[PDB]
């Protein structure tokens, strides 16, 4: 009757063809506009598989975040294989919109609406629909910002929790906002994260609990990254156009989980950055005059879990990401492509 | 299309450390995991940890991450294992693998290097001393038996040629042995027939690089 | 953590036969088990990847199966390039392996005793070698005995790889002695025990004979 395929999908969104900021010139050229009043039919008696992390949906957004990226977010000097590239870089206009992704003719998507969904399995509640939600192309490390919320219950979300190589999304259930701030009026890209320490060490605490679920009541621990490039080793993230890099070791004082004010996180605004989209560094013009400002979700938490051998009666994690095509991943999980026979 | 070369062998005392490289080629170099193992003699394959090049996040095995350090260089396709506070049993190949899935994680490891040999002691570098092991009586089995003693030397290896390396047909060298001083020690040993040793003359090249000590000892019978 | 056995942990064969060996799981693993060739002083090589998936290059010979907690790495016409060990590997975990070896008849040691060189003896140490050349199986017994006084302890014992020719073995007994301890006994021997012999065979010398 139908089976799992994958074909080319094309985009909707409310991009405004009157804007400057770039994610709505991008999607007025490639979307189309949104389904003024769509339906999705729940399929009765069905149990589908889902597996988000061999999902092609996955694949195709990454190459429109790349394309967005590089239409628009062009740095002053680039390292293409090995000469160096010099062209112009204004500052831009920057604010993610969120972008739906429909099947074409022949095809559709699949929707696995069980409430506690890990991404990996069966799930017997099902329905169809002809796009997605509406999801924000928000490129971070170790915190996922701006997306959607788990409806019940805190989920952790991996491939296989036993391969330590595998990425462990941390689905929350309850935004913690977070208030980034360089401002107006010595060097110009200090910068500083505001985080409600109350709110956040109550919810890092339920993530503990959760955790332990499925690490046989372990004790949990949360370390900074050992190595890696500051991409990873801080919250990083792009504001306003501006590169953001954030020191969250606060934000993992494993003490502070059974202390709680505002946690100020330092943060820097950095001109040369290690591109996610490949290889190579891209350099950046200083920022932006005034305040610069962005108030986030933390919807979701990347980790790696450490390789101890297991023997230890602890399970120490630690702050992860680098891979953005995991942050498609929290939010395209819950779908797949069939094609109808 | 894969291949990954590491860096030479390495004679450390202990306390030191080490920096064992390995160079890629013929493949997407962030596309893929970079393991990296360790063998003890003996043992079997012990994981040490893996690097991720886009980024350079890395892991470790039980222990590994209070002493290895693990980079790259993105641009010359190139991973680092360095290794502080080496310790006697830290002695093994170390080995470089790359993970065959594109992006993804599969610890099926299709290309590998040829392994780095790091040896950790406190026994400082020496030549051997070379003695004879002079055939005795008639001996049967179809043949005699004659030898060279390679005693006291470190580190490996060493080299034992016979006559210049014309007689090669029935030499057996055995692998070293490590005394409990610290240095090595082993015997190369050839059987000739039971009348040629009063014409034919009977030689073992000894040959210990590290310490630039050749050798040449004439094995013959003691009247 | 995954302990990875494997078995048998070494094996005799013959070229041209059919093997098999198996490897198990501590748990349930599913499908994701890799095989893998070593040969000493090389790298390993990748043979096949997630139970059943042969490496392309890989001898079409080579084949593998299980499930759960039980595998097979299976050769069929066996060739001289299939001797070495082998591993199966499960994430970080890799299997002790088994070693395969070429199997012939049995063959007696020809044993030879060597007594310390005059010019060793003024280093204050002296070395008495037992040599075993030539000899099928690997196992063999090497007793040290001075004045009818069993030496244990204070002999090292080192074997050759199996040779590529004859496929035999041969081995090697270093007794080392002090130059005052070695002068004060007279007769040496070291006592052979292998399957191709009869009884014991006891190659002996005199201190100060000839
Ligand atoms: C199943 O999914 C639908 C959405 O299609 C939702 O309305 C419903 O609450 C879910 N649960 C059950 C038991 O139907
Ligand atoms: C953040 O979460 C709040 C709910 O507390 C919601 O009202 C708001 O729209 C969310 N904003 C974003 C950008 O997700
Ligand atoms: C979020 O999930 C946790 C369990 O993981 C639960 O205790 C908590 O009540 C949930 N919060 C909400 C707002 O549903
Ligand atoms: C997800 O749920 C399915 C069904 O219970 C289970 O087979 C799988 O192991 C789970 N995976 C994770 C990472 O929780
Ligand atoms: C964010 O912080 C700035 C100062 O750091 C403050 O003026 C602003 O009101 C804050 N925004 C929110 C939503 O709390
Ligand atoms: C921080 O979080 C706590 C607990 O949710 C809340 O009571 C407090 O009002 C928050 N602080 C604010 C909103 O400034
Ligand atoms: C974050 O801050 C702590 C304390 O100030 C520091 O030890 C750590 O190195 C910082 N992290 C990074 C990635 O620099
Ligand atoms: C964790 O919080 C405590 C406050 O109870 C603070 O003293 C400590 O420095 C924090 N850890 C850090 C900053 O690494
Ligand atoms: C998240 O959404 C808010 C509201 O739309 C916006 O102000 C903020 O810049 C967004 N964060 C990121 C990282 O794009
Ligand atoms: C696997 O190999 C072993 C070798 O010991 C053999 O006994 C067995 O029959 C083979 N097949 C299975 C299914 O175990
Ligand atoms: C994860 O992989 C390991 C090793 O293959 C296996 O033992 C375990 O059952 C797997 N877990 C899941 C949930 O599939």
């Amino acid at each position: 009757v139908w089976k799992d395929a994958d074909t080319t999908l094309f985009c909707a969104s409310d991009a405004k063809a009157h804007e400057t900021e770039v994610h709505n010139v991008w999607a007025t050229h490639a979307c189309v506009p949104t389904d003024p009043n769509p339906q999705e039919i729940h399929l009765e008696n069905v149990t589908e598989n889902f597996n988000m992390w061999k999902n092609n949906m996955v694949e195709q957004m990454q190459e429109d975040v790349i394309s967005l990226w590089d239409q628009s977010l062009q740095p002053c000097v680039k390292l293409t294989g090995g000469s160096v590239i010099k062209q112009a870089c204004p500052k831009i206009s920057f604010d993610p919109i969120p972008i739906h992704y429909c099947t074409p003719a022949g095809y559709v998507i699949l929707k696995c609406n069980d409430k506690n969904f890990n991404g990996t399995g069966p799930c017997k509640n099902v329905s169809s629909v002809q796009c997605t939600h509406g999801i924000k192309p928000v490129v971070s490390t170790q915190l996922l910002l701006n997306g959607s919320l788990a409806e019940e219950e805190i989920i952790i979300r991996s491939e296989n929790l036993t391969n330590n190589a595998k990425t462990i999304i941390v689905h929350l259930n309850k935004s913690v906002e977070i208030n980034c701030t360089r401002p107006s009026n010595g060097d110009i890209r200090k910068a500083y994260c505001e985080i409600n320490g109350t709110k956040w060490n109550k919810v890092l605490k339920q993530v503990t609990e959760k955790l332990k679920e499925h690490f046989n009541n372990k004790t949990i621990i949360f370390q900074p990254p050992s190595g890696g490039d500051l991409e990873i080793t801080m919250h990083h993230f792009n504001c306003r156009g501006e590169f953001f890099y954030c020191n969250t070791t606060q934000l993992f004082n494993n003490t502070c989980i059974g202390c709680n004010g505002t946690i100020t996180l330092p943060c820097k605004i950095k001109q040369i950055i290690n591109m996610w989209q490949g290889t190579g560094q891209a350099m950046y013009a200083p920022p932006i005059d005034g305040k610069i400002n962005c108030v986030s979700n933390i919807t979701g938490i990347l980790l790696t879990r450490d390789g101890g051998a297991n023997n230890t009666s602890n399970e120490t994690f630690r702050p992860g990401g680098g891979n953005i095509k995991d942050n498609w991943r929290s939010e395209l999980y819950k779908y797949k492509v069939v094609q109808i026979e | 299309r894969a291949h990954l070369v590491q860096s030479g062998t390495a004679m450390k005392k202990p306390g030191a450390s080490v920096r064992v490289s390995c160079q890629t080629s013929g493949y997407t170099f962030t596309a893929h995991i970079l393991f990296w193992f360790r063998q003890a003699p003996g043992r079997g394959l012990e994981w040490v940890g893996w690097i991720k090049p886009q980024y350079g996040a890395v892991n470790f095995g039980g222990g590994f991450r209070d002493r290895v350090t693990l980079t790259r260089d993105v641009y010359r396709e190139i991973a680092y294992m360095d290794i502080r506070g080496l310790k006697p049993d830290d002695t093994a190949v170390y080995y470089c693998a790359r993970d065959r899935s594109y992006g993804d994680s599969s610890w099926a490891l299709d290309a590998w290097g040829q392994g780095t040999t790091v040896v950790v002691s406190a026994a400082s570098t020496k030549g051997p001393s070379v003695f004879p092991l002079a055939p005795s009586k008639s001996t049967s089995g179809g043949t005699a038996a004659l030898g060279c003693l390679v005693k006291d030397y470190f580190p490996e290896p060493v080299t034992v040629s016979w006559n210049s390396g014309a007689l090669t047909s029935g030499v057996h060298t055995f692998p070293a042995v490590l005394q409990s001083s610290g240095l090595y020690s082993l015997s190369s040993v050839v059987t000739v027939p039971s009348s040629s040793l009063g014409t034919q003359t009977y030689i073992c090249n000894v040959n210990h690089k590290p310490s630039n000590t050749k050798v040449d000892k004439k094995v013959e019978p003691k009247s | 953590y995954i302990h990875v056995t494997q078995s048998p942990s070494s094996l005799s064969v013959s070229i041209g036969d059919r093997v098999t060996i198996n490897c198990q799981t501590s748990q349930g693993v599913g499908s994701d088990l890799h095989w893998y060739q070593h040969k000493p002083g090389r790298a390993p090589k990748l043979l096949i990847h997630h139970t059943s998936s042969v490496e392309d290059g890989v001898p079409s010979r080579f084949s593998g199966s299980g499930f759960h907690t039980s595998f097979n790495l299976t050769i069929s016409d066996l060739q001289a390039d299939d001797i070495a060990t082998y591993y199966c590997q499960v994430l970080q975990f890799f299997g002790r392996g088994s070693r395969l070896h070429i199997k012939r008849t049995v063959a007696a040691p020809s044993v030879f005793i060597f007594p310390p060189s005059d010019e060793q003896l003024k280093s204050g140490t002296a070395s008495v070698v037992c040599l075993l050349n030539n000899f099928y199986p690997r196992e063999a017994k090497v007793q040290w005995k001075v004045d009818n006084a069993l030496q244990s302890g204070n002999s090292q014992e080192s074997v050759t790889e199996q040779d590529s020719k004859d496929s035999t073995y041969s081995l090697s007994s270093t007794l080392t002695l002090s130059k005052a301890d070695y002068e004060k006994h007279k007769v040496y021997a070291c006592e052979v025990t292998h399957q191709g012999l009869s009884s014991p065979v006891t190659k002996s010398f005199n201190r100060g004979e000839c």
